[PDB]
């Protein structure tokens, strides 16, 4: 009539999303935006990236060459996927730094092998074991040349191979680790062997060391696996008087961005940059609490399962 | 069905915006949204998303590079995933704050805003209201809402009602 | 299904006044900004009028005072654009628009989700007449044929093969106002030269303006 | 009020190309600002809003970085699917003006036109009118000349041509020559012949047909 009310407020929702601040630890909003990614499909998507299943082998023993990762030879990806029922069934081996030498080749993105004629003169090569058959009769790491003594007497290798491309090589080589004195000398003649090898910016000397190891597929014994880089107007010395496995040539390295995961995920068919163990999952949001080990364009690993970012003013209901 | 303000009170039939009027006079109640005063505000919160943004990007990779220097073990790792999650909610937490500081900040200026034009001619209620003491009907209401009242043609009125009693 | 499709469109001399429609169809209607959008031929898109979600306010572009109307009946899931004291400048596609939220509220500028097809609008005091249709077949590895679209007014006409289910390898061109007033078109479609009466093709052609029907095969 | 200036007005780039479109403003907008795709014969669809985010089912390649009076959508690795013309969109308050409109178009291998002519129908002659159309299907670039000759004679000025826009496919265009003349003119001479100027073995290239005949 005479008179008239003009009240102020501002918006509400029934029920609003709970954030936190710096005086509350939960104040009700009218609206947040979540900026963690909580869920996966479970799946893996085989595209844009290059995924190439493991199975049963790992990336080492298909670098080595085991008999049943034979499969993989010159093959390459973008993602390794290495499975947890993975196994190995050549000769029994221990890597000192394996975790670099699978970071390493897993960055190379490519198990391309080039063989070199390599002379080995006074030994015998092309050795096996009944622990690494391959087909019906026995066999060795395709990518290795297990050398004895020949007649009598195992001589001091001292061969050079050298470098005169363009890229680096990757060479793998070993040392045996014979259980007994009896099988070092019966195999190597001499009862002490040394293994050398060196570059002209690197070098490694090893003195293998005679002792009994648990039993793995009958054997006692083992190989130590050691790798060398050998750089472009660089030269690889290799120099024994016994124990060496000897390289067969080299892998060419690459840098890319490659790399490899431990994950037993089944792959499927759908585009998804991000990868993780538990599957792709969407790159739209900041943050992800999935699994801090990712691959492509991921968001940055956090342990909350929910950051809520307020994008309202605070909900009070209405009364 | 008496109208309620902002002070303890919400409005939950308000969709249009985030602040508004509700009025009560000769030609019945009503109510709208002030754009002015809710784009203000959104344009703010447009911001923020790039911001938190921003700046986890910037704790995320100062505290990989204090943990580079160190070198990763896996009580190594974990320790800096633990830091830097603290990190990023702390972050957010103070975005947080910082918009309910803004948005609450934007609802005192629309009513100091207010009290400004009825300058002598309306008296705050208390509850977030104004009593306007005089006949204002609809179109009297618009130009308060859209910010042309003149006190002074209601100024003989006005104060001749708040004097009777 | 969350389409909203336009009717109304058509011939109108100018002075007189149209009422464009808009129809939601399969969300929640009452709760949604809805806009509308024009386009000269070949030139770009003119943002017009917005309408809240529930009537109470409208909004128009300067060069569309006076004249325009928005208005929707929520009970009815319609829209409509009621253009008067039509010009040369009305001759457009008319599109709907839906309004995005923003941060959970419905306001009134923002931008536009779903669109209609358009309804087309052109200010003329000339004919109103249906299409004539005429085949191309030729003779002569692959070959070409189609159909000529000749002596229709208003615009637009649109051209199917097959009842839909042919589309590929279609051109149907742009329209060309003839001297006579009337547009001229022309639609083709290029199949293997072997399909010799071993295959159908029609051409259906469909006028709405005049509410006309037409299906004409083309033979060798 | 303000006044958005899209840009560049139009454009030609190459497949896996980086585009990019600038939208100014004559007057501080913030970040309401919306971006707008309208592929060819089709209904716009949203592409950015808010300036930067990305709206549902939209290609990752579009992103959008600016604020203030300067925005800037921005397509990385250009597909052939985004072939049509992109506007921007002020809705900070009313007018939501429009940008001017900005159109994409690809470049890509060259391709040579297929040429056809046909005759007026029986059925078309009948009513006093004698259309002869000549295709060109599929060709790039976009610049082509047609020529008209009636047993020789150049006929002018009686032709209307319509280009149809690139398509997403084959990223090629199609041209259509259609000239109307009367039933006296056409049943006067008997070879109508269609010259086109392009880009066969860099020859005109010359199709007719014998009125009544093959
Ligand atoms: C791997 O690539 C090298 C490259 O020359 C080739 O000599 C070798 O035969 C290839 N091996 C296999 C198993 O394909
Ligand atoms: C091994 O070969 C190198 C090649 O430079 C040579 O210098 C060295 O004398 C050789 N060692 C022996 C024991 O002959
Ligand atoms: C993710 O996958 C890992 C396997 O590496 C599993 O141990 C873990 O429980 C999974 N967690 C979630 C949340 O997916
Ligand atoms: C404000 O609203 C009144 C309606 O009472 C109108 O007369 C006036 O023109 C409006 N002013 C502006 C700037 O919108
Ligand atoms: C609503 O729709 C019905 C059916 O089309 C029609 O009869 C009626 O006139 C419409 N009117 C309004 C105001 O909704
Ligand atoms: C918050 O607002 C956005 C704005 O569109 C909306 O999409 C979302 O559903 C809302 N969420 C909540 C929890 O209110």
């Amino acid at each position: 009539n005479s008179t008239a009310t003009l009240c102020l407020g501002h918006h509400a929702v029934p029920n609003g999303t709970l954030v936190k601040t710096i005086t509350d630890d939960q104040i009700e909003v009218t609206n947040a935006t979540e900026l963690v990614q909580s869920s996966s499909t479970g799946k893996i998507c085989n595209n844009p990236h290059r995924i190439l299943d493991g199975i049963d082998c790992t990336l080492i023993d298909a670098l080595l060459g085991d008999p049943h990762c034979d499969v993989f030879q010159n093959e390459t990806w973008d993602l390794f996927v290495e499975r947890s029922k993975a196994f190995s069934n050549c000769y029994p081996y221990d890597v000192p730094d394996y975790a670099s030498l699978r970071s390493l080749v897993a960055s190379s993105g490519t198990l391309e092998f080039i063989t070199e004629g390599f002379t080995w003169t006074g030994v015998t090569q092309n050795g096996g074991s009944n622990a690494c058959k391959r087909g019906p009769g026995s066999g060795f790491f395709s990518r290795l040349n297990w050398l004895t003594k020949s007649g009598s007497t195992y001589p001091v290798l001292n061969v050079t191979m050298p470098n005169n491309d363009n890229f680096d090589k990757l060479y793998i080589w070993g040392v045996h680790h014979p259980s007994t004195n009896q099988e070092q000398t019966s195999l190597y003649v001499q009862a002490s062997g040394r293994v050398t090898v060196s570059t002209r910016r690197s070098q490694q000397t090893i003195i293998p060391n005679i002792e009994s190891r648990p039993w793995v597929r009958g054997l006692s014994s083992r190989i130590s696996i050691y790798w060398t880089i050998v750089k472009p107007g660089d030269v690889l010395v290799i120099n024994s008087n016994g124990n060496l496995i000897a390289p067969r040539g080299y892998f060419k390295m690459r840098t890319g961005k490659s790399s490899i995961m431990r994950s037993d995920a089944p792959i499927d068919t759908c585009i998804s940059e991000c990868i993780t163990p538990n599957g792709s999952i969407p790159n739209d949001k900041p943050f992800q609490n999935v699994n801090k080990i990712t691959y492509g364009a991921c968001p940055k690993y956090v342990k909350q399962n929910t950051l809520k970012l307020a994008t309202g003013m605070r909900n009070v209901p209405e009364k | 069905g008496a109208i309620a303000g902002f002070i303890e009170n919400g409005w939950e039939g308000m969709i249009d915006g985030w602040y508004g009027f509700r009025h009560q006079n000769s030609e019945g109640t009503g109510q709208a949204a002030d754009l002015k005063s809710t784009q203000a505000a959104i344009d703010q919160i447009n911001g923020k998303l790039n911001r938190v943004i921003e700046k986890t990007n910037e704790k995320f990779h100062q505290i990989e590079k204090e943990f580079s220097e160190v070198e990763l073990e896996k009580y190594v790792e974990d320790t800096k995933i633990d830091l830097w999650s603290y990190n990023a909610e702390l972050l957010v937490a103070l975005e947080n704050q910082h918009t309910i500081d803004l948005t609450d900040s934007e609802m005192n200026k629309l009513f100091e805003k207010t009290r400004r034009q009825l300058r002598e001619n309306a008296e705050d209620m208390g509850n977030g209201c104004f009593k306007i003491y005089h006949k204002c009907d609809n179109a009297c209401i618009e130009s308060i809402r859209n910010g042309t009242y003149d006190h002074d043609v209601y100024r003989d009125e006005a104060l001749n009602n708040r004097f009777q009693i | 299904q969350v389409q909203l499709v336009e009717s109304g469109g058509g011939v109108v001399q100018p002075g007189r006044s149209l009422r464009l429609s808009c129809a939601a169809s399969g969300f929640s209607f009452s709760t949604s900004v809805i806009h509308w959008v024009r386009q000269t031929p070949g030139k770009g898109l003119e943002w017009l009028a917005v309408i809240s979600y529930d009537g109470s306010n409208k909004y128009y572009a300067d060069s569309v005072q006076g004249r325009f109307t928005i208005s929707r009946d929520n009970s009815n899931n319609t829209l409509y654009l009621q253009v008067n004291s039509l010009r040369p400048e009305d001759t457009a596609v008319y599109y709907c628009a839906r309004g995005i939220t923003v941060f959970g509220l419905l306001i009134i500028n923002s931008a536009m989700d779903v669109w209609g097809q358009g309804t087309t609008v052109t200010v003329s005091s000339a004919s109103t007449k249906g299409p004539s249709v005429f085949p191309l077949a030729p003779s002569s590895g692959t070959a070409a044929l189609g159909c000529l679209v000749k002596d229709y007014f208003p615009e637009p006409v649109t051209v199917s093969w097959n009842s839909g289910a042919l589309t590929s390898g279609v051109h149907t061109f742009p329209a060309v106002l003839q001297s006579s007033g009337l547009y001229s078109l022309s639609s083709v479609v290029t199949v293997p030269s072997s399909s010799l009466g071993t295959q159908t093709y029609i051409c259906n052609v469909n006028h709405k303006p005049s509410n006309t029907k037409v299906d004409k095969k083309v033979e060798p | 009020d303000i006044q958005m200036t899209q840009s560049p007005s139009s454009l030609s780039a190459s497949v896996g190309d980086r585009v990019t479109i600038t939208c100014r403003a004559s007057q501080g907008i913030s970040y309401n600002l919306a971006w707008y795709q309208q592929k060819p014969g089709r209904v716009p669809n949203l592409l950015i809003h808010a300036a930067s985010r990305l709206q549902s089912g939209a290609p990752f390649r579009f992103s959008g970085s600016g604020s203030g009076t300067d925005f800037t959508l921005t397509i990385s690795s250009l597909q052939p699917e985004d072939v049509a013309t992109y506007y921007c969109q002020k809705y900070d308050s009313v007018p939501l003006t429009f940008g001017q409109g900005t159109k994409v178009e690809i470049k890509r291998t060259v391709a040579a036109p297929s040429v056809f002519i046909f005759p007026p129908s029986d059925e078309q002659l009948k009513s006093g009118t004698a259309s002869v159309v000549c295709l060109l299907n599929n060709f790039y670039p976009r610049e082509a000349k047609v020529q008209w000759k009636v047993d020789n004679a150049l006929q002018s000025g009686n032709s209307q041509e319509s280009v149809t826009e690139q398509d997403s496919k084959d990223s090629t265009y199609s041209l259509s020559s259609t000239l109307t003349l009367s039933k006296a003119d056409y049943e006067k001479h008997k070879v109508y012949a269609c010259e086109v100027t392009h880009q066969g073995l860099s020859s005109p290239v010359t199709k007719s047909f014998n009125r009544g005949e093959c």
